[PDB]
């Protein structure tokens, strides 16, 4: 096939596509000032698990 | 134990019986507050931990 504004022969076919589980919103994270650990250092808080 | 003694009687058998009975009584008992020490370290050590859980409790 001769496309437009390409000047190079090209072939277009049909292929099978399957989506995947990996998503950007499942690992994105940010933190300004959350709960602090007992010692005083910042630590992970379990709030996202309970929505 | 010594106050409860009788003349014309043995002593060693009495002592053995009372010691064994007290030992069994100590072994079989119902303590008020049950204890359960948390382990040295959680196996996963990533994104979850029993120590981490008891910390987020407080």
């Amino acid at each position: 096939f001769k496309c437009e504004g390409i000047s190079t022969p090209l072939i277009i076919g049909e292929i099978y596509m399957v989506r995947l589980k990996h998503e950007p919103h499942s690992k994105f994270s940010a933190r300004s000032t959350s709960f602090m650990n007992l010692r005083g250092l910042p630590a992970k808080s379990k709030n996202f698990k309970e929505h | 134990i010594f106050p409860k003694l009788k003349h014309n009687s043995s002593v060693i058998s009495y002592l053995d019986v009372v010691i064994k009975q007290k030992l069994k009584y100590l072994f079989t008992f119902k303590y008020p507050i049950s204890y359960k020490p948390l382990k040295a370290e959680t196996t996963d050590d990533e994104e979850l931990s029993e120590q981490e859980r008891m910390e987020i409790n407080l």
